[PDB]
């Protein structure tokens, strides 16, 4: 039973809870009972970025990156409805939580890739006929990926979308057209996909843990440049509860 | 320009009756407002919630109306949210909560009236500066 | 138009401290003897030879 | 082709009235009786297909309904603009005085 | 001066288009801040054309 003073500064605060190796049980689902995920935690351990080949006909791979924004990456205190569907599948509907983190990773050679690592508005479902959550249960779903910067964000020349200059004021008589993409800010909103593979189950406490892989676009600097494809891998913890 | 009896004449109630404050009353009002209110309301704004200011138009659209002496005295006794829906004495200085807001303890009825008068007169002097915030400094 | 880079590669210096390699790999640790390390080494050597020149 | 969506939205009813679907909550202070109770309910139960749908918020007192009816003329609805509603910006859009 | 001329034109019965079309381009070009000598920079070197361009 660790206190804040036990944990502060250690890096444990950015880690999701684990389950003992004994946690290989089954958590029964009463189809007449409503359920909630009281806490969903996602701890990323690897950020992969898809390289962008030159011939545009090559098989592009996801390459490793170096995290440079430190232990600030985990999503936690996420809660939401856990619906029991007609076909016996379960569906988690994310309601709220600390469900995003800006992350910057660096590619070989130095290119930095910011992204909003997130499961905002996650809807994720299991296979049909889940009478018990077990080590064979998986969740698959989609989430929203809003702009990495929100609407008030001003670039270094003070241009922005919901605020800021709408032109390059330091170039008073330059031609506008060439600068359009930099002058007119755009707010991206795209989709991401995620799988959760349950590896451990405490059927008594309703706790589950496992691994996840998510895929989503990175920052596009409010429309100034193309986003990169990102694959995030890590571990997750969830506490299931009768609602 | 001068601080005339006309400047110092403000609405007493919602029914169109006015009251004319003395210069001593005006000074007492500024003093008491600085004493018990300016820490949050300096210049007619509200530091812990800038959405609500002390402009007369704002007070007039409040519920119940707060753009007169009776409204402001009542507010200093039993403050409400802007729609009048919640009583907020527990988080806003008032006579009702003088136990947890101790500077309210030595405030008399006369004092509340002076403060009210200050809040109503000051925009007649300062115009848009009152409730304007830094834009109008 | 690279001239000394191939001579470094020829004898086994193929990686950068920044993580890339000339064979196109990623996430490699070249150790100190990256291209940058080799360069640094030569600069320092230069400095020391300069001082020795003064003394002699 | 490139468009600032907020400037564009200023040329719609959003630039004329309180957009029940987009406008920051502080705007409800403009009119008697809307803030904070009704404003919170309205933003909470957004978006609305039409303005009068605001009347269908569950739990509304009769007084509340009357006040809403009194203020429908100051309301509008337009398409939800992502840029205006992300980042919790409807509760706090970075503007104070 | 431009406004004076345009007004003289209109008063003589010209249309708005006619009145403004009677204004010499040279005159209009004087009424432009890019030709104001107090709009420059110490290290912004060269002809005015190098800034806002060659007026057409
Ligand atoms: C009376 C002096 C004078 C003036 C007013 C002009 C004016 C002009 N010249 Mg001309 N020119 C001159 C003499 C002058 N010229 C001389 C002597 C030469 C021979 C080099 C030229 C050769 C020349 C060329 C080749 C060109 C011009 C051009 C021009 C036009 C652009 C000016 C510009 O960009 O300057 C920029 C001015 C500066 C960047 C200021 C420099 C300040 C110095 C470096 C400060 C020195 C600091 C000092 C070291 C401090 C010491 C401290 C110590 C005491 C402790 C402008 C109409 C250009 C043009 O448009 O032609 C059609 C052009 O191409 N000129
Ligand atoms: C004998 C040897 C002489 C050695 C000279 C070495 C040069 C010294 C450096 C001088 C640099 C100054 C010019 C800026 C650099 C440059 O690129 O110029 C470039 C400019 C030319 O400008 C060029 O013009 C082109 C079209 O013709 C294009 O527009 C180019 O883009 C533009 O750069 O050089 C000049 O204009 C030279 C004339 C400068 C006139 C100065 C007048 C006022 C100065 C008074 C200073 C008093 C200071 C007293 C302090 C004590
Ligand atoms: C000092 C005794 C004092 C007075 C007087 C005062 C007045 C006042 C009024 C009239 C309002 C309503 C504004 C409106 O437009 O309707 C109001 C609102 C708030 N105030 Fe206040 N206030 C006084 C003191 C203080 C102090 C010391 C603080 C800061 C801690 C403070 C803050 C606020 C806040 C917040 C509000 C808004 C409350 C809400 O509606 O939710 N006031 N004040
Ligand atoms: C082993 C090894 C190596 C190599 C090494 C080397 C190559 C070294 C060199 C070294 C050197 C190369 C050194 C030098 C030194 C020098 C010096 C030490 C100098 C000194 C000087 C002086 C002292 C001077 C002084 C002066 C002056 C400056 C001025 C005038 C006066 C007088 C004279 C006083 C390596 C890396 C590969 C790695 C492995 C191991
Ligand atoms: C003598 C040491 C000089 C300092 C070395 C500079 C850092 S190393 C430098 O890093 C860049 C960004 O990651 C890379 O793009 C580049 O390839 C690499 O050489
Ligand atoms: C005073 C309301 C009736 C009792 C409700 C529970 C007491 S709550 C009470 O609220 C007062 C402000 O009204 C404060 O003065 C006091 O400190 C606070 O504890
Ligand atoms: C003057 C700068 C000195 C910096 C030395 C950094 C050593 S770094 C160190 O070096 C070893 C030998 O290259 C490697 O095998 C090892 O993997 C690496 O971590
Ligand atoms: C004169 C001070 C220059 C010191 C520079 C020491 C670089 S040291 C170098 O750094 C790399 C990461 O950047 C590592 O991959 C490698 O193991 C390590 O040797
Ligand atoms: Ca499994
Ligand atoms: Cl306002």
């Amino acid at each position: 039973t660790l206190t804040y003073d036990d944990i502060v500064g250690t890096g444990l605060a950015n880690k999701c809870p684990t389950l003992d190796d004994t946690a290989r049980g089954a958590y029964p689902i009463d189809s007449s009972q409503t359920y909630r995920i009281a806490r969903l935690c996602l701890q990323p351990t690897t950020f992969l970025v898809k390289e962008e080949p030159k011939n545009k006909r090559q098989e592009a791979e996801f390459v490793p990156t170096k995290l440079v924004t430190r232990e600030t990456t985990s999503l936690d205190q996420i809660q939401g409805e856990l619906k029991v569907n007609s076909d016996g599948s379960l569906t988690f509907v994310e309601e709220d939580g600390i469900d995003f983190q800006p992350v910057t990773v660096q590619m070989a050679g130095g290119e930095r890739i910011p992204l909003l690592f997130t499961v905002k508005n996650l809807v994720a479902s299991t296979q049909p006929n889940v009478t018990s959550i077990t080590t064979s249960t998986d969740f698959k779903g989609e989430f929203n990926v809003p702009s990495y910067r929100t609407a008030n964000f001003l670039d270094p020349k003070g241009r922005g979308l919901a605020s800021g200059y709408d032109s390059a004021i330091a170039l008073p008589q330059a031609k506008e057209e060439e600068l359009a993409r930099a002058n007119v800010k755009r707010f991206s909103l795209t989709k991401g996909q995620i799988s959760l593979n349950v590896a451990k189950v405490d059927g008594r406490t309703g706790e589950i843990a496992g691994t996840f892989e998510s895929e989503q676009l990175s920052d596009d600097d409010m429309g100034a440049h193309e986003p990169h494809e990102v694959k995030i891998q890590g571990v997750f913890y969830a506490s299931i509860e009768p609602a | 320009a001068e601080l005339t009896p006309e400047v110092l004449t403000v609405p007493l109630n919602s029914e169109g009756k006015t009251i004319t404050l003395t210069e001593k009353q005006y000074l007492e009002g500024k003093r008491l407002f600085q004493y018990a209110c300016a820490s949050c309301h300096v210049g007619g704004i509200t530091k812990t919630n800038p959405s609500l200011d002390l402009r007369t138009e704002t007070l007039a659209l409040a519920t119940p109306p707060r753009d007169n002496i009776e409204g402001l005295v009542d507010y200093m006794k039993n403050p409400t949210t802007y729609d009048g829906e919640q009583e907020i004495a527990e988080v806003h200085p008032s006579l009702r909560s003088a136990d947890i807001f101790p500077k309210m303890r030595n405030l008399t009825e006369k004092d509340l009236v002076a403060i009210a008068g200050h809040i109503l007169v000051e925009p007649k002097i300062l115009g848009d500066k009152w409730g304007g915030g830094k834009v109008y400094y | 138009g690279m001239f000394v880079l191939p001579f470094m590669a020829r004898l086994g210096v193929t990686g950068s401290w920044s993580g890339w390699s000339i064979t196109g790999e990623t996430g490699i640790d070249p150790g100190f003897w990256s291209f940058e390390g080799v360069a640094l080494a030569h600069i320092v050597l230069s400095g020391l030879l300069f001082l020795a020149a003064c003394w002699h | 082709e490139l468009v600032n969506v907020v400037d564009e939205k200023l040329g719609t009813a959003y630039g004329e009235k309180i957009d029940l679907n987009n406008t920051n909550i502080a705007a409800f202070i403009q009119y008697r009786g809307l803030y904070p109770t009704l404003a919170k309910l309205i933003v909470k139960n957004a978006p609305y297909e039409s303005v009068e749908d605001v009347l269908n918020i569950p739990g509304l007192t009769e007084r509340q309904k009357q006040i809403l009816r009194e203020n429908l003329e100051h309301f509008t609805v337009t398409e939800v603009e992502t840029a205006l509603v992300e980042g919790g910006d409807r509760y706090n859009n970075g503007l104070y005085k | 001066e431009i406004n004076r001329r345009v007004q003289a034109s209109l008063a003589s019965g010209a249309t708005l288009e006619e009145a403004w079309s009677a204004i010499p381009e040279k005159l209009a070009f004087y009424d432009y801040i890019g030709n104001n000598p107090a709009k420059g920079g110490l290290f912004r070197t060269g002809p005015m054309n190098k800034g806002d361009g060659i007026a057409q």
